[PDB]
């Protein structure tokens, strides 16, 4: 079942500030008050992140090209953002990757999957509406684990694709900033490493509407893209990333 | 000394001839706790099983296949693996597990195989010549025959061509063996395709049904999630032991550790980055990892024209892991320690010297 | 920065020391850094070339360090026959040497 | 550990004789320039326990008593603000008797001017 | 200029930084000769005229 | 062809490198003695014979 969403309103995509966000554990290794550089796919500190709003009538769902790895960035309240959708041709030709977050779990799957133009769940004030496909043909990989899950809620994630491994890297932050990303360091620890083996370009995530047509909750979520470079982190007494240094900002951290 | 030298006399001094070298004792593999194991109950005890033309294919991923449960029962008549061994499948690790099941004649059981011929292979279920897999088939006449007759049972008599590999046919069209068309009445030259097995217990060993599980075994590019159980070896504390953890191997002695890790790490790096501490997989504690007690092994002698005395002493090493006294260079064994202070004749270090009056120290 | 003079050496020594502990997981142009993995994983004709180039790897980094160590023990002897000098003829008895 | 590797190694010949020898010769020269350095002498000195020098102090050259280690205050400042097959071999003095060979030297330079270096 | 080149390079570790810090260590080693032999002194004598 | 080119010229670069070491203590050798020199024949007079 598709539904075809017709009543957005057209917007400009809004940009901002990525400050030192979007690190990440490079490895499972345990490290102790030492400074570490090391060379692997970051987001560039104060870059430029794309930012797209959910509210009300916005509703951004667009399909955006994966490139070497993604970062999303969510600034969520009454957990609005559920779920991804990762591919190529995102049909049936071509093997796809659904993630998502029901009421209950969070379901991995890797199969043949037919996706909707405007995927995406519904709640009606009870979640009683899937509509992010019509079809599963030929699945290669099942994975069910437990739930990863003002604006109260700040949810930073990693995605990438390297040696047919999915490497998805998470940070749950209380936060209390009403618009933008709030300026501060927080690594982001690896979650679950996914042995998926497929292509993936293009990527589009998945929203939950609100029945009573439909209503958008309030919701915010920024994309960034990583960049192979170096990184100086600085691990403490107890082995977390407080601080990071980006080789290739400025002479300084240079 | 002599050797190390190249003279048969040696000068009054202390000469660094050999290194001490502590000997690994054990070997301790420990990998993570045996969970997730693969439905292999669903396969070989399930309720019923498909025909041989509409043959059930199960896809088996990310769990843990025991073989050596399979291998080891006496419920088999046949157990043929082809293109591996079943003693290394306990071992190695395939991206993808592809059981077929079916049912089929105790005298079609030889026709599941690589290279074969015969109605099975030809019009039912070939195999491929490059097959890499087992065969395991059983009898299950107790299960699958009926005194009045089993009809659910059912095989391809009649194609226009052969099966390619892994290929199902479940078409129930018509076969024209004539010019005539058969226009879908089974008349003169038009015979149905798929006749049944009309399994009774009264049956020949030849004739009774034997239920055939086909594992067809993989390797593709996508990274092998379909392993083998890994054994744990009891973990020993306080000797230099060759550790595998998780893949990670090396030489050490294993001590418990107060780092506190972060429940996602697992190995521990100091500033050379050199694993000095490590997460076993079993029990989750932390354990350092010190390098074996290696030293200099130096000998302390005065002139062959003196005395043959010697005394050895060991670089960096506790005397209690080789007249033994213990001194801050190592352990020196051969000379007895004395209270008194004199010049320094042979010097041993970290303000110890050697002299002969018995060597003393 | 009083005394520099002496952290410089404590310094270069202990970076030289960790340098050539981090020349170890250098492959060197093998396959891996590691010999076990070498041993495990391929045979003994290739496994040869292998574990011969992380040899000559390795052999080159510590001949490499032999060398700068010889140097800056060139370097402290000749600081410490100058301490000597300064030891004999301003301690133990007045110099005439200006400065 | 590898028997291969050193099976191997063997093909080159004594270049690891080489470098243990080099390594030797470094590590006893830095016991020989100690020796140089400190022990010019080869009688330990004590000032008088009076410290009664016509109103020169040297109370900041010479050993505090009450100290453990038995160092000047100066020279405890300069403890204070200095901070695989590897082996470090311990040094021949210790730290102790170098501080004492200094105060030989200064207790020579101080109680008996430059006749010590010279003679009685 | 070949990136092939140097990401073999990288395969064979620190030695590109260690000749670096010698040569470097040299440089300034250069400097620290002259200014050692030729400025003994921090005032600029002038003769009369 | 490249792994050849380069351990070619990494031998020769240290090699080059370790002369210059050699070299560069040589002359912070003699600029030891010519500060000494400065210091004690211009600054003073000298009873050092030669
Ligand atoms: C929602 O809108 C999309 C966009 O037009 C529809 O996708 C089209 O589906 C038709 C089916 O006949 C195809 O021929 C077009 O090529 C599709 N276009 C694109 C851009 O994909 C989609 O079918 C609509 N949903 C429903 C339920 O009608
Ligand atoms: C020599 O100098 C020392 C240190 O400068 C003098 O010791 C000080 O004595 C005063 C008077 O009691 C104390 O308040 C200071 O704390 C002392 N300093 C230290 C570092 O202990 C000493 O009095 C001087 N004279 C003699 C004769 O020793
Ligand atoms: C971010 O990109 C947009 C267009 O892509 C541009 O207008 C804006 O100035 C950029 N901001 C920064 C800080 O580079
Ligand atoms: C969530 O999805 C899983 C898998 O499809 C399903 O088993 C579960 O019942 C679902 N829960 C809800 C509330 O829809
Ligand atoms: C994929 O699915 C299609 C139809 O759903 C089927 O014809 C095809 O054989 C399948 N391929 C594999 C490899 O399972
Ligand atoms: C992955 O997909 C992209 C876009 O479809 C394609 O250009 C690329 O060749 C694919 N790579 C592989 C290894 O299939
Ligand atoms: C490590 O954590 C403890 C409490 O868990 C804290 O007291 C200590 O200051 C922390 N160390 C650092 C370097 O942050
Ligand atoms: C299947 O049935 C046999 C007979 O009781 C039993 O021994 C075996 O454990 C069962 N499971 C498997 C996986 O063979
Ligand atoms: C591993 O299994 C053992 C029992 O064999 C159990 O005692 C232990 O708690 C388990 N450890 C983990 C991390 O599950």
């Amino acid at each position: 079942q598709c539904v075809n969403l017709t009543t957005r309103t057209q917007l400009p995509p809004a940009y901002t500030n990525s400050f030192t966000r979007g690190v990440y554990y490079p490895d499972k290794v345990f490290r102790s008050s030492v400074l570490h550089s090391t060379q692997d796919l970051f987001l560039p500190f104060f870059s430029n992140v794309t930012w797209f709003h959910a509210i009300h009538k916005r509703f951004d769902n667009p399909v955006l090209p994966f490139n070497d790895g993604v970062y999303f960035a969510s600034t969520e309240k009454s957990n609005i953002i559920r779920g991804w959708i990762f591919g190529t041709t995102l049909d049936s030709k071509t093997q796809s990757l659904l993630i998502v977050n029901n009421a209950t779990n969070v379901v991995i799957k890797v199969c043949e999957f037919q996706f909707c133009n405007d995927p995406f769940l519904g709640v009606y004030y009870m979640e009683s509406e899937f509509r992010v496909y019509s079809s599963a043909n030929n699945c290669t990989f099942e994975y069910v684990s437990q739930p990863f899950l003002n604006f109260k809620n700040l949810r930073e994630f990693v995605f990438k694709n390297i040696d047919g491994y999915f490497k998805i890297y998470s940070k749950h932050t209380p936060i209390n900033l009403v618009r933008d990303l709030p300026q501060g360091f927080s690594a982001l620890e690896p979650l679950v490493d996914l042995p998926i083996g497929i292509n993936i370009t293009r990527f589009q995530t998945l929203l939950a509407l609100h029945r009573s047509g439909w209503t958008a909750g309030a919701a915010a979520y920024y994309v960034g893209y990583l960049q192979p470079r170096t990184f100086l982190l600085k691990y403490n007494e107890n082995g977390t990333i407080t601080d990071a240094v980006d080789c290739a900002l400025d002479p300084l951290s240079e | 000394t002599k050797c190390t030298l190249k003279s048969f006399t040696v000068e009054k001094g202390i000469y660094q001839t050999s290194n001490f070298r502590v000997q690994p004792t054990e070997s301790i593999v420990r990998f993570p706790n045996i969970t997730n194991l693969c439905p292999f109950g669903e396969v070989f005890n399930a309720t019923r099983f498909a025909s041989v033309y509409a043959w059930n294919r199960k896809r088996i991923s990310n769990c843990v296949a025991d073989y050596s449960v399979l291998y080891n029962s006496a419920s088999f008549s046949t157990f043929k693996c082809y293109g591996v061994s079943p003693t290394k499948l306990n071992d190695l690790c395939f991206t993808n597990v592809y059981a077929d099941s079916f049912v089929i004649r105790g005298d079609e059981v030889r026709q599941i195989a690589p290279g074969q011929t015969g109605t099975i292979a030809d019009y039912n279920y070939k195999l491929p010549d490059d097959f890499t897999g087992c065969v395991i088939a059983w009898n299950s006449n107790n299960l699958d025959s009926k005194v009045g007759g089993n009809y659910n049972y059912l095989y391809r008599l009649f194609r226009k061509s052969n099966l390619k590999p892994f290929e199902r046919d479940i078409s129930t069209e018509i076969y024209q063996a004539g010019s005539t068309p058969c226009n879908g009445v089974k008349g003169f030259n038009c015979y149905f395709p798929l006749q049944s097995y009309g399994f009774q217990p009264t049956y020949g060993v030849g004739y009774q049904p034997y239920r055939v599980v086909v594992l067809s075994f993989e390797l593709l590019h996508a990274p092998a999630t379909v392993c083998g159980p890994k054994k744990s070896t009891n973990l020993v504390k306080n000797k230099c032991v060759n550790f595998n953890f998780n893949g990670l191997t090396g030489t050490g002695v294993l001590t418990e550790s107060n780092k506190k890790f972060l429940p996602f790490q697992q190995f521990g790096r100091d500033i050379a980055d050199t694993t000095d501490a490590v997460r076993d997989p079993q029990t989750l504690e932390i354990l350092d990892i010190t390098p074996c007690s290696f030293g200099g092994v130096s000998v302390i002698t005065p002139g062959t024209n003196t005395s043959n005395q010697v005394a050895v002493l060991y670089q960096g090493v506790n005397c209690t892991e080789v007249n033994v006294f213990q001194t801050r260079a190592g352990c020196l064994i051969g000379a007895e320690h004395v209270n008194n202070s004199y010049e320094c004749d042979i010097p041993i270090g970290a303000g110890i010297c050697a002299s002969y009056q018995s060597i003393i120290a | 920065s009083a005394l520099g003079k002496l952290q410089d050496v404590v310094n270069q020594n202990a970076q030289a020391l960790n340098t050539l502990v981090k020349q170890l997981s250098s492959n060197f142009g093998a396959i891996s850094s590691v010999l076990n993995d070498i041993l495990s994983r391929l045979d003994p004709p290739e496994a040869e070339v292998q574990i011969d180039r992380l040899i000559t790897g390795r052999l080159q980094s510590l001949q490499t360090y032999v060398t700068q160590q010889l140097i800056r023990a060139a370097e402290i002897r000749a600081s410490a026959n100058l301490a000597a000098t300064k030891m004999s003829e301003c301690v133990l008895g007045q110099s005439k040497r200006v400065d | 550990d590898s028997t291969e590797c050193s099976n191997l190694l063997l093909q080159y010949g004594s270049f690891c004789t080489q470098l243990n020898r080099a390594l030797t010769g470094i590590a006893v020269e830095q016991d020989k320039n100690t020796q140089e350095v400190f022990a010019q002498v080869k009688q330990i000195y004590k000032t008088p326990p009076i410290k009664d020098f016509g109103g020169f102090n040297f109370s900041q050259i010479l050993p505090d008593p009450s100290k453990p280690s038995k160092r000047s205050p100066i020279e405890d400042l300069l403890f204070n603000k200095v901070t695989n097959g590897l082996t470090v071999l311990p040094p021949l003095l210790t730290d102790e008797m170098i501080a004492q060979y200094t105060s030989a030297l200064l207790a020579g330079t101080i109680t008996s001017g430059w006749t010590f270096g010279a003679g009685p």
